[PDB]
């Protein structure tokens, strides 16, 4: 079911609203994000260099969190740009069971550097 | 032994000259001791990083690691994820596997490994490596060609003297000539991770590389002496090390890394190579290849 959800969004114009459209229907979130082994007293920001995971978050590599690295296609940054892969990231527990939707659908204050209505300020 | 990341193969144990028998080991299911989300991999390849920091390894400033078998079944790589966090930051790692994957590694080439080349050194290789089509328990049990031919060759060629290696075996999957070559280490093992206590797996581990003799190992022999072991030590599985991660990170060591000709590497030197305290190789733009 994972090889059809990575597919049914690779051949989507817009993968992102594929994978919404996807969930919402009652498919399963994308699964092996790779969850880290960690101390959980990080600064809890986003996207870091290592696993900064608070007492309320989990890091994950940061890759395997990346629904456009998982489907192998074209990211939608201006160039040749993943802002996941290589780093890791910290992702709510509460929503640790679809950490590729998480990452899709929040956004990272530029300031705190922690996600948007998830600790930011 | 159950707090410590594993268990590694005993002197007592290396320095017997046993016949080769069958393992009689198994591995049923499933991972009892993984905590609830995480990988095994991830949790072997924790295992692993903190059973080296317990040795000797030499860090320099600008690192080079380069990992075989990175890839999965999963079309991710949980081991590269590991070596990401422990490794130092900057330091440059690069992955590979026969099989397409996606990583958080500096550069990841897909193909056989023998595809791989490279004119750089590295400072560290680490190998999980393994033929899913090799038959469990059989007829016999030879030495193994294939991916550790190639290994062999890229360690006597590409590693840096005073480099480490850490390379996946088990029962049936291994080879005479990459134990003949452990002993080119200052100190070699034999590692055994406590959360795949129950697989045939373990780790070769070599320390500090010589680039030449430094004992005489028979790698049939050593194999058979490895299998014994296993045979006569269970070892119960353990996640006790998990639950501490405070001192993961590799240390930063700053270690030296020098250029120097043969005639130039003495006995004072060597003594720096087995400490490890230095590493020698080129600092060269370091370019990768798979081809073709
Ligand atoms: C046990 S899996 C490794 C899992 C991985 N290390 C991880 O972190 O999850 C063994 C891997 O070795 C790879 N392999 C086997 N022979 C190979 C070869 N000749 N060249 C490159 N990769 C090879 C397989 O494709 C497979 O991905
Ligand atoms: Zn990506
Ligand atoms: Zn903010």
């Amino acid at each position: 079911h994972n090889s059809t959800v990575l597919s049914f969004c690779a051949f989507a114009v817009d993968p992102a609203k594929a994978y919404k459209d996807y969930l919402a229907s009652g498919g399963q979130p994308i699964t092996n994000c790779v969850k880290m082994l960690c101390t959980h007293t990080g600064t809890g920001q986003a996207i870091t260099v290592t696993p900064e995971a608070n007492m309320d978050q989990e890091s994950f590599g940061g890759a395997s969190c990346c629904l456009y690295c998982r489907c192998h296609i074209d990211h939608p940054n201006p160039k040749g740009f993943c802002d996941l892969k290589g780093k890791y990231v910290q992702i709510p527990t509460t929503c640790a069971n679809d950490p590729v939707g998480f990452t899709l659908r929040n956004t990272v204050c530029t300031v705190c550097g922690m996600w948007k209505g998830y600790g930011c300020s | 032994q159950a707090w410590q990341p594993g268990v590694a193969m005993p002197n007592l144990y290396k320095m017997q000259r046993m016949l080769l028998e069958k393992c009689d080991l198994q591995n049923y299911g499933e991972n009892a001791v993984i905590p609830k989300g995480i990988m095994m991999n991830v949790a072997k390849y924790t295992q692993l990083c903190q059973y080296l920091n317990t040795l000797t390894l030499a860090v320099p400033y600008n690192m080079r690691v380069i990992h075989f078998g990175a890839g999965s079944d999963k079309g991710v790589a949980p081991g590269t994820a590991v070596l990401r966090q422990w490794l130092p930051t900057g330091t440059l790692l690069v992955d590979s596997d026969l099989n397409d994957f996606v990583s958080d590694a500096d550069s990841t080439l897909i193909g056989d490994c023998a595809t791989v080349h490279t004119a750089n050194k590295w400072d560290l290789i680490i190998s999980d490596m393994y033929d899913p089509r090799t038959k469990h328990v059989t007829k016999e049990n030879d030495s193994k060609e294939g991916f550790f031919t190639y290994l062999c060759g890229f360690i006597k060629q590409k590693l840096a003297l005073g480099g480490s290696i850490a390379v996946k075996i088990t029962e049936h999957s291994w080879n005479a000539d990459l134990y003949k070559l452990m002993g080119h280490f200052s100190w070699w093992t034999a590692f055994v991770t406590n959360v795949n206590a129950s697989s045939s797996e373990a780790f070769l581990i070599g320390a500090n590389y010589l680039g030449k003799p430094k004992e005489q190992i028979d790698g049939y022999t050593m194999h058979a002496n490895y299998i014994f072991w296993r045979n006569t030590n269970p070892i119960q599985l353990s996640s006790y090390s998990l639950f501490d991660m405070s001192k993961f990170p590799l240390k930063l060591r700053g270690t030296a890394v020098m250029s120097l000709k043969e005639n130039q590497i003495n006995d004072m030197i060597y003594s720096l190579l087995e400490k490890g305290r230095l590493i020698i190789r080129e600092n060269n733009r370091v370019v990768v290849s798979s081809d073709i």
